[PDB]
């Protein structure tokens, strides 16, 4: 194989996460100790509509 | 001097450093693949050509 196959390196994303035929990137996250998801999810909705 | 230049992209991707001359053109068309088999004569300073690759 070294007689002909000229190797190299490239990028590549292994987790090619899709969505109904659309590529996507899932993001996780918790909420604060002592606080709730609704003051964190709507906080994300302050930061996802950006 | 229509005996034109020929250069390489040899097996390591980097070009062979100096060019070389298309000596002639055959008229010896292979029946199978369409060969107008040319002939590029090259200088070979450090024997970095190894006839056969």
């Amino acid at each position: 194989f070294s007689a002909f196959s000229s190797s190299r390196w490239e990028y590549g994303s292994p987790r090619l996460e899709r969505y109904n035929g659309l590529p996507s990137m899932e993001i996780l996250g918790q909420a604060a100790p002592g606080k709730s998801t609704g003051e964190a999810m709507e906080l994300m909705e302050q930061l996802a509509s950006k | 001097n229509g005996k034109a230049k020929v250069s390489l992209i040899t097996s390591d991707g980097i070009k062979f450093p100096q060019d070389g001359t298309l000596e002639f053109s055959d008229v010896t068309v292979d029946q199978t693949t369409g060969s107008i088999t040319l002939r590029a004569i090259f200088p070979n300073p450090d024997h970095t050509m190894m006839p056969g690759m």
